[PDB]
């Protein structure tokens, strides 16, 4: 019954499936070994016959670090052997070895497993890939691994949760070469895509959390937590949900402008205690403050086209309503002329779980907004300036043409880059 | 569409090594020859 | 990506080569015998990167130790962690190279080539995953430079997916045995230049200078000299040898490192400067060790950074610290230095932080830095090349062993083709 398969691609893909798995299971109340003492939580996990919880997932990675650590840690029973996936060699942070080189060895073995998962659902609704932009696996393999997927799949539905690279937390001088290689390949096959600033992470982990030096592990947690509120709505049933279809229909008007922004509230620090309870108002409010956002950009400097609020917790629809009335009053909220209905609310039963011993606050009620806003242009432009200013040279270039690339292909990728910054030009002029 | 993707990549880093083995061969077929060289003039000199 | 294959060629390469295997064994706690008696996990963690662990708890160095000479060997077999060394991984000649790189790359080192490649494909198909080669050598020499390059040909031609790493020490008038160094090291920056994807540019000129000048040492001994490359080969390792995020294999750290092929010779560069006999020492804070990187005074290469640009930066600080302060300090260095960075290769300095500092420092800094300021370098050894080739003196030593002038005239416009091509990254602007 309604399937979701969930497919972690890479370090951070991996590593960001453990925050998930992990938040998930608390939620649901499932323990590490898979036991646990609603029914819509079988959408993402299995049973065995001996009454264990299977996440319905595939781990993949080229290099087997990252992974060994899942299959030693406090999860290794949770997972089956054969859904953690490494190869030896890793793509060097290189596109064209994550897709091509080392990519071509694994990716048969990959699509087997992921056909033993499907073989196990009976009404498959589709994939969730998590990657990160800027390593060679994460960019390279999961290019290679969408364009699999669509042939295997037909019109199956994919959804991506992509990790935006940023210079506080980055590990490649390459990370724009492999976020554009990886956007064009991409495209096509993905139905919509929530990106994520790991600056936007970085700064609301300092600023909201006051950790000053935040760790991938503190980022996850976050990450994790905004994961969960997209995903609640199709491993619980509330009085108001929406799945993969519903998505897609209200966020995503074209094809290509496939990318909404969430913005996250609250996130309260572990200590104070006074900084609490926030409101249905006060939480609504937070987030059309650029502070609260995943990706940084200007939705003021923008246009909105779709937007998708997911209450969770205490919340109840007349003081929803009250709030989304008075963020009306605020003129400065702009929608496309060819959108005339721009909030559709859900609401979710359970309260915010936090992972014990984290960095966040036990909360009443927290909320996760999506909204398609042309803003989202501006982190793309970013991306195609660093890689801009490096292309002109040729630096690094060489490293890519080496493992069978060619130069064409970073033109072509560029230029469809091009055309995804027009479209966002193209769909906020009026008509 | 990606067999006209890999197939025209395998044959692209074929290239970008044949062109090294290739060029890094007759690196020792000029090491075989200067090298044959260095007791050959020694030889003819001796014949004087 | 796991084993690395460690490859030790002539005098110097053989020197230099046993320092940083005394080193590494002290910081990953393995004694004389290959017997692990440390007291932290972090030491073994990617203990398999440099050591092949043989029956029961010893460890045993994946390193072949070459030489034309026999002499060499014999003297690190005598040395404190002789004993750690795979018997069957030396491998000698009889008849040396005399300082002659046509002998060492043409003749005797031709003669004794098969040997050491049947000891390193024997290492090579023990590996899981061969990252590739680590060569030590000097270029100045016979064995080190014409036979290190033959080798670096050879082992290219049977595994040229792999990484090729060096560290090559450059020949000095101030520390000079033979008066043929230039041309040596010509015709091995010739081979360097097109067979090595890393190249670490180890200045005797600078060494010299440090011991002299910084470390108040009137008579510097190779002792003195090998102090300050064996604190340098630890600093520039320790992102391949312990757990870490960055630059933390060899094709990880080529990529971030390498823009254009033929531009791969790191400067690097180490902070404190200490003696062999100082182990004193009280000082260094962050922002003292972050100063340094600028500090031609801490330079392996002479060459002064501020003369041209850095194209990609590496820095890798050791020791108990606030990640916060090098994060900030490394910041505050490229926004006051901006010019000396180039502005078309975005966030291209990348900093590692290692609990472990190296033996007899509390805190250390490691840089390896890809600088258009190198060329200072390669002008230095085409001046010295020059001087002797105008007046064809010494050519009779290589000629004698079948080398043509040619090769000579190829290298020298190799050399300075790589000096040019430094030169236009150093001019070239992001007005696009
Ligand atoms: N948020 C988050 N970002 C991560 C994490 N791990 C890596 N990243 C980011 O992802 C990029 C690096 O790519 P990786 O995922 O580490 O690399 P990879 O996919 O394993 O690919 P290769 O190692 O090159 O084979 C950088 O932007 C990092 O900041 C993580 O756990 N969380
Ligand atoms: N730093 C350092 N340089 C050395 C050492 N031994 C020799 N050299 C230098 O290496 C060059 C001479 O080459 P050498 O290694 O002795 O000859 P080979 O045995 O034929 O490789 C000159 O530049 C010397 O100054 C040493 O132990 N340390
Ligand atoms: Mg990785």
């Amino acid at each position: 019954m309604r399937e979701c398969i969930s497919i972690h691609v890479g370090q951070a893909g991996v590593q960001i499936g453990n925050a998930c798995w992990e938040l998930y299971c608390l939620e649901h109340g499932i323990q590490p070994d898979g036991q646990m003492p609603d029914d819509s939580f079988n959408t993402f996990f299995s049973e065995t016959g001996a009454g264990k919880h299977v996440p319905r997932a595939v781990f993949v990675d080229l290099e087997p670090t990252v992974i060994d650590e899942v299959r030693t840690g406090t999860y290794r029973q949770l997972f089956h052997p054969e859904q953690l996936i490494t190869g030896k060699e890793d793509a060097a942070n290189n596109y064209a070895r994550g897709h091509y080189t080392i990519g071509k060895e694994i990716i048969d073995l990959v699509l087997d497993r992921i056909r033993k998962l499907a073989d196990q659902c009976t009404g498959l609704q589709g994939f969730l890939v998590f990657h990160s932009f800027g390593g060679g696996t994460g960019s390279g393999f999961t290019s290679l691994l969408m364009e699999r997927l669509s042939v295997d799949y037909g019109k199956k539905s994919k959804l991506e949760f992509s990790i935006y690279p940023a210079p506080q937390v980055s590990t490649a001088v390459v990370e724009p070469y492999n976020s554009i290689l990886t956007t064009h390949t991409t495209l096509e096959h993905s139905d919509c895509a929530f990106m994520v600033d790991n600056e936007a992470i970085y700064d609301i982990c300092r600023r909201n959390l006051d950790i000053e030096r935040p760790t991938y592990t503190n980022l996850n947690r976050l990450i994790s937590q905004i994961v969960s509120s997209i995903t609640a709505s199709l491993r619980f049933d509330g009085a108001l949900n929406v799945d993969l279809t519903e998505f897609q229909t209200n966020l995503v008007p074209y094809p290509r402008i496939h990318f909404p922004l969430a913005t996250y509230a609250p996130v309260i620090s572990a200590e104070k205690a006074y900084h609490e309870q926030l409101s249905v108002a006060e939480i609504t409010n937070a987030c059309f403050e650029p502070a609260n956002q995943m990706v940084k950009c200007d939705p003021r400097h923008g246009k909105y086209m779709a937007c998708c609020l997911l209450y969770r917790g205490d919340v109840v629809p007349k003081d929803v309503n009250a709030a989304i009335a008075t963020i009306k009053t605020k003129r400065s909220i702009q929608f496309v002329d060819w959108c005339p209905t721009g909030f559709k609310v859900g609401i979710n039963y359970q309260p915010p779980t936090v992972v014990p011993g984290g960095d966040l606050a036990k909360v009443q009620r927290a909320v996760c907004m999506l909204s398609n806003t042309t803003a989202i242009a501006e982190a793309w432009a970013r991306l195609d300036h660093k890689f801009d200013l490096m292309y002109a040279k040729r630096a690094f270039v060489h490293w890519y043409v080496g493992e069978g690339m060619e130069e064409g292909e970073f033109s072509e990728a560029r230029e469809d880059m091009a055309a995804l910054e027009k479209d966002y030009e193209e769909v906020g002029v009026d008509s | 569409k990606l067999a006209q993707k890999m197939e025209s990549n395998k044959e692209n880093r074929e290239a970008h090594f044949a062109a090294m083995l290739e060029r890094l061969q007759e690196k020792d077929k000029h090491a075989e020859e200067v090298r044959q060289r260095a007791i050959e003039e020694n030889n003819n000199w001796i014949k004087m | 990506m796991r084993e690395i294959v460690h490859i030790q060629a002539g005098q110097c390469g053989n020197q230099i080569g046993a320092k940083f295997w005394e080193v590494i064994s002290d910081e990953h706690g393995i004694d004389p015998t290959g017997s692990y008696h440390g007291d932290s996990d972090l030491q073994l963690e990617r203990i398999n990167v440099y050591y092949n662990e043989a029956t029961g708890n010893k460890y045993v160095p994946r390193a072949i130790l070459v030489d034309l000479e026999p002499g060499t060997m014999d003297s690190v077999r005598s040395g404190p962690f002789g004993q750690i060394f795979r018997p069957d991984n030396f491998v000698f000649g009889q008849s040396g190279a005399g300082n002659n790189w046509a002998k060492g790359h043409y003749t005797e080192g031709a003669e004794l080539v098969d040997s050491v490649l049947d000891v390193v494909r024997k290492e090579s198909e023990s590996c899981d995953c061969l990252q590739g080669f680590q060569l030590t050598h000097s270029l100045g020499g016979g064995t080190g430079s014409g036979m290190g390059t033959l080798l670096i040909s050879k082992i290219r031609e049977e595994y040229p997916d792999r990484i090729m790493n060096t560290f090559s020490v450059m020949p000095s008038p101030k520390v000079s045995d033979t008066v043929v160094e230039p041309y040596n090291a010509t015709l091995s920056v010739h081979q360097l230049v097109e067979n090595t994807d890393e190249t670490y540019s180890i200045d005797n000129e600078a060494l010299y200078d440090i011991c002299f000048r910084t470390l108040k040492l009137t008579t510097p001994t190779y002792g003195d000299l090998n102090h300050l490359v064996s604190a340098t080969m630890s600093g520039v390792t320790t992102c391949l040898r312990f757990p870490g995020q960055l630059n933390a294999d060899l094709r990880k750290l080529a990529v971030n490192m390498v823009p254009f092929p033929r531009l791969h010779f790191f400067m690097p560069g180490f902070a404190p400067l200490t003696s062999r006999g100082s182990q004193q020492y009280r000082a260094l804070t962050v922002p003292e060790l972050t100063q340094q990187m600028f500090d031609s005074k801490n330079m392996m290469a002479a060459c002064d950074p501020r003369h041209g640009r850095y194209l990609t930066v590496a820095a890798i600080f050791r020791g108990r610290m606030s990640m916060k302060e090098v994060d900030e300090q490394m910041l505050n260095v490229q926004n006051k230095n901006s010019s000396y960075f180039v502005e078309w290769i975005p966030n291209n300095v990348k900093t590692a932080v290692c609990d472990i500092p190296p033996r007899g420092l509390k805190m250390s800094a490691t840089f390896i830095g890809n600088s258009t300021a190198i060329q200072e370098l390669f002008k230095r050894i085409s001046e010295q090349f020059t001087a002797m080739f105008r007046r064809k003196a010494f050519l009779h030593w290589y000629t004698g062993e079948g080398m043509d002038e040619m090769e000579f005239t190829e290298a020298e416009s190799n050399m300075n083709d790589l000096v040019s091509e430094y030169q236009q990254y150093q001019d070239a602007t992001a007005d696009e």
